[PDB]
């Protein structure tokens, strides 16, 4: 186990947070080139 | 036809009733994009009346163009600046309908008279977007705009 | 001959009926949602 | 020899290349992969992979997370959800973000939110300590 | 001639990618810029009942529109700009209009002066 | 028919032909972009599959759960993309249910949900919309993987069905298996893998799931855009081939009308 | 007048969603029910009372569940039943001209009874 | 045209042969939706005959209505019930075609007389769905539906 | 229409001036593909002339077809043979243009009168590939092919 998994997270969420951090920590130039191809648009429907 | 074609030149104002609109149930069937007039000028009827009339015509024409695309794509694919255009155009089509006092035998409703100010204000508001939250059927066969609001409320309540 | 705007509805063929039906479907759905929202707003506004 | 495959979802860096040694971070802890390393699976920590080509040159890429597989046939697959060369980063931003995250660390809204703050903190920590 | 020669080509190019106008996005910057110039050019040609314009004023408006001093403007406002810019030029720079009318040509001196006028006005709009 | 009828029909068909021509242009643009973006995603996904490829993990055949993730988009007009994917989904679901396995279905895209909402209506576990409007990203795959893991369904095996993009003309409805850490752990082929406790293994399984979902999204998006290009090209060609005959008929009818009116006039003139 | 007021409107709505939700699905079902009710034989006209009886049965919703291909026969059977059991009701509707509230209740009873025992 | 338009009112049963069908190779080219008779009465030809004939006409008419879309958006844009209807309609269009005795020299196929009961039975089966697995061509230019099944078997090998 | 229908029974050839080729700067605008002729028969004009004309038509049709693919799938995905045919087709297009002694005031170029045999020779050479090693503009508005070669030299000196 790891400390983040203690809250019940999954490695997917861990990678999401880490990648979000690195994205936030980019040059002003590369933000415009990395902000796209990063977000998500999918959305769920109740079953 | 030669007969109506020749008569068109002898009138100061024509209101071309249309069968296609009457099939949609809009009554009177007057065709907004074919009825013309000679006093429809910013000098004779006023700036705001003219701007609203031209806005109604332009939005209806845009809707006519969009229907061709809706033929193939479907309407889910339309952008979000056009779904608004289609919705507004349908609302305006419905709002142009009205119940007459001599048609109580057919429709059963009560005939109404809508003074000029009510019509101009209602169409201004429909164009501006002040009624995107009401269903289009709220405008069907009503007089002034406030009656459309009341009818929408009654539909919601009885829902 | 040339092409006008909104001639698919005028022709009245299968494509025109398909127009009118699909558009009625979509706006029936949206009207149901708007009526629901109107009722819910009414309840949230009696307070 | 080693067949190295380093890839991000968006771009690709090495593709069945032939590198000598590659140093990768990990949850169980840093390690270096050589031409016949014993097979393993691991998931990365936010660190900086270093690759040494057949000739002696070092390429450093900061990776945020992902996985690394070393197989029986000496074929390394290093997949990173976000890989960037060190020149694509700015200290000031990262340091400010680290300080901000620590500032929110006091506000332990909940075990979950605490976890997210901690992950941000360590990610930015490795960011700065590789950049500085 | 100097101005409409290129306006004709710009509109000709616009007319052959007019269909996309609805889709608008999903297309390269080439056709996007084509049909962003075409829309502005079209909205310059709108005019009102019984208000013809002197040739020099038409030339000035089409010059502003086609040389490119309008592609950074929302189409709906174009007309206003016109109805403003026109008046502005009529008030202050009557000498330039007189020179265009008499010479019947846009001399490079007049061309430069007109570019300056358009840039200055478009800046403060 | 009367001249007016043919005129109206011809005008409508001209409109449709123009619309489909522009549609083919747009779909070509989107497909070029997607096929450009699918280069890195192809090697990325192939790398992700590497492990289960070169250390084969067959599942113990005495399980009870499964999962079938079909991948498609919301939009139609794209040939038999959604048709083929849903056909494969239902084929596999019925074959599995023959053995009594309790299957569940996740559809990525509204079309897949709809095509299978008559039969397999209950088996749905979750579905997603807004696919294909914009190019998919790893964010989308991570969202799907999360909404899968969180749902209280501990599947023991799984398959993902999508449309591998062979070429701008052809695509193949492929299926890729996906396992669960319970199966991964108890596979003899895994004995040769060191530093594998039952924790890195299933962090790795979560990541592998996200990877395969992202790969399938990219493949299916490229395939769908190529299919829409082809379908709209065929529709435009059909519309033009129809306008040929309609124009010939229109010219014949126009001449017939002129002749008929003229004959009526001269027959009246002669009669008096 | 009473029955046609609703029936014409329901058909008018169904006619614009014919080329195909829950509410609209119910609308299409009802429209198809009415349309199958408007079919007729040949050289077999019906009294106005029977026409209004069957139209009422179909438009109040007492056929929203029966299968489409069965309405064609249901109607027929239903008519016989009334013409053989409740001719007094039909005579009352015909003479009175209008459908009275007691007559409406009698029709409601008869329609539900025949529906239950028809399957 | 005035001549046929006028003669239509003097005939009990008409049989409109159409070039559009003949260009498809179907023969006799009879147009099912223009042919009429005055003895198409359930009290004259019975109820099974009348019902089968009307079901055939209904399905052919539905397919004709679909043809406008099919000719552009292809059959890949139809609901599943519509695809099934189109399949049945094509099967029926083909099954209506028959080889005549006097057309042996043209076609070479042996001429067939199909008794009325066999015709009703075959069309009833095609409408029920007993032959949704065979291909269209299994029905092209055959007598009773037994020959259709036999030809489908021959094609399957 | 009866007027053109009656006229075309007498036309022995057709020349289709098209705007779409005046825009491209090629003059005369004669459309190489719409233009036809009755005497494009090996018996009448000869075997070599017929074969050259057929080759030019075939390559121009191929380039017309490939223009759409270049406009859609991009140029980078064309085989070597496809790119070679595109180069040949562009060179042939430019070679069809000629300077007219009466349009000197427009082009300024001195007018040329290309005799038949020189035209056949030039197009034979261009098609066979002898001039794959010259730039497109070396062919725009030149008379014989040898003049095109001279232009190619003088544009790199």
């Amino acid at each position: 186990v790891a400390y983040w998994r203690q809250a019940g997270l999954s490695y997917i969420r861990y990678s999401q947070i880490c990648a979000k951090a690195v994205r936030d920590a980019l040059k002003t130039e590369f933000k415009a080139n990395a902000m796209k191809t990063s977000g998500s648009t999918i959305k769920i429907v109740k079953v | 036809d030669p007969a109506p074609a020749t008569t068109f030149a002898h009138l100061d104002a024509t209101t071309v009733l249309s069968r296609a609109i009457a099939e949609l149930g809009i009554y009177p069937a007057v065709d907004p994009l074919d009825s013309t007039s000679r006093i429809m000028d910013p000098n004779i009827v006023g700036s705001e009346h003219y701007d609203v009339a031209r806005g109604v015509q332009k939005i209806l024409q845009d809707y006519k163009s969009l229907q061709d695309i809706i033929a193939i794509l479907g309407m889910d694919e339309l952008s979000e600046e056009d779904k608004l255009t289609v919705s507004r155009a349908r609302k305006i089509q419905r709002f142009l309908s009205q119940p007459f006092q001599v048609a109580e035998v057919f429709t059963g409703h009560l005939g109404k008279l809508v003074p000029l100010k009510e019509t101009i204000k209602g169409f201004q508001q429909i164009l501006a977007g002040e009624y995107d939250h009401l269903p289009e059927q709220a405008f069907y066969m009503v007089g002034p705009i406030e009656e459309a609001v009341a009818k929408a409320d009654k539909l919601a309540e009885e829902h | 001959v040339r092409s006008s705007a909104g001639a698919v509805r005028d022709a009245g063929g299968a494509f025109g009926k398909r127009e009118q039906a699909e558009e009625e479907r979509y706006f029936r759905a949206r009207a149901k949602e708007q009526l629901a929202a109107l009722k819910k707003h009414h309840e949230n506004e009696i307070s | 020899q080693m067949s190295f495959t380093f890839a991000s979802p968006t771009q690709v860096f090495f593709n069945s290349a032939n590198v000598r040694q590659v140093d990768v971070p990990t949850q169980t802890g840093a390690f270096g992969i050589l031409a016949a390393h014993v097979p393993t699976l691991q998931v990365l920590r936010p660190g900086l992979v270093v690759v040494h080509a057949e000739d002696g040159t070092t390429s450093k890429y900061f990776v945020s997370s992902g996985s690394v597989t070393v197989n029986a046939d000496s074929s390394v697959q290093l997949l990173a959800e976000e890989a960037v060369t060190l020149d694509m980063l700015d200290l000031g931003a990262a340091k400010a973000n680290l300080e901000k995250a620590q500032s929110e660390l006091l506000g332990a809204a909940d075990e979950a939110t605490r976890a997210e703050i901690q992950i941000r903190i360590e990610a930015n920590e490795a960011l700065v300590k590789a950049l500085e | 001639k100097q101005v409409a020669g290129t306006m004709k080509l710009e509109l000709a190019q616009y007319r052959e990618v007019a269909a996309f106008a609805q889709f608008g996005s999903d297309l390269d910057a080439a056709t996007q810029q084509l049909l962003s110039r075409g829309v502005r050019l079209t909205e310059l040609l709108k005019q009102g009942q019984y208000s013809p314009m002197a040739i020099e004023e038409q030339v000035a408006v089409i010059y502003a529109g086609v040389r490119g001093y309008l592609d950074k403007l929302e189409p709906s406002k174009i007309t206003k700009f016109e109805n403003a810019f026109l008046s502005h030029v009529i008030s202050q720079h009557q000498a330039l209009l007189g020179k265009i009318r008499t010479d019947g040509k846009i001399s490079e001196e007049s061309d430069a002066k007109l570019k300056e006028i358009v840039t200055n006005f478009l800046a403060g709009f | 028919a009367t001249l007016k009828d043919i005129t109206r029909r011809l005008k409508s068909i001209k409109n449709i032909q123009k619309i489909t021509k522009s549609m083919k242009m747009v779909a070509a643009a989107k497909y070029a972009r997607a096929e450009r973006e699918l280069k890195p995603a192809r090697v990325y996904g192939v790398g992700s599959l590497a492990l289960y490829e070169k250390a084969d993990i067959k599942t113990p055949e005495d399980k009870k759960k499964h999962l079938i993730i079909g991948v498609s988009s919301d939009r139609g007009l794209c040939g038999a993309i959604h048709s083929s994917v849903a056909k494969q989904m239902k084929s596999e679901a019925a074959n599995l249910a023959a053995a009594g396995k309790e299957v569940k279905i996740i559809g990525v895209g509204d079309k897949i949900r709809s095509i299978l909402h008559r039969t397999h209506s209950d088996q749905f576990l979750v579905t997603f919309k807004e696919v294909g409007r914009r190019p998919p990203t790893f964010g989308d795959a991570s969202v799907i993987a999360l909404e899968l893991l969180n749902s209280g369904y501990e599947f023991d095996e799984g398959s993902i069905i999508f449309n591998r993009f062979r070429s701008v003309i052809s695509y193949k409805t492929e299926e890729k298996p996906i396992f669960s850490l319970d199966t991964i752990s108890s596979a003899e082929s895994m004995s040769i893998y060191d530093d594998i406790d039952a924790d890195v293994l299933r962090n790795y399984q979560e990541y592998s799931l996200a990877n395969i979902i992202y790969y399938s999204l990219k493949e299916s998006t490229t395939s769908e855009q190529s299919a829409r290009m082809t379908a709209m090209d065929n529709a435009s060609k059909n519309a033009s081939e129809m306008i040929d005959k309609l124009t010939l008929t229109f010219n014949r009818t126009r001449q017939a009308v002129i002749t008929k009116e003229l004959i009526e006039i001269i027959s009246g003139a002669a009669a008096l | 007048k009473q029955v046609a007021g609703t029936m014409k409107l329901e058909l008018a709505q169904y006619r614009e969603v014919a080329a195909f939700d829950a509410a609209t699905q119910q609308l299409l079902s009802r429209g198809v029910r009415l349309t199958e009710l408007l079919k007729q034989g040949q050289y077999s006209p019906m009294a106005i009372e029977e026409q209004v009886a069957v139209i009422y049965a179909g438009v109040r919703g007492y056929l929203d569940k029966l299968e489409p291909s069965k309405i064609t026969k249901f109607e027929n059977a239903f008519l016989s039943h009334v013409i053989s059991q409740h001719q007094a009701l039909l005579g009352k509707i015909r003479t009175d001209g209008k459908i009275s509230e007691e007559s409406d209740a009698k029709l409601k009873e008869i329609v539900t009874n025949f529906l239950a025992g028809f399957e």
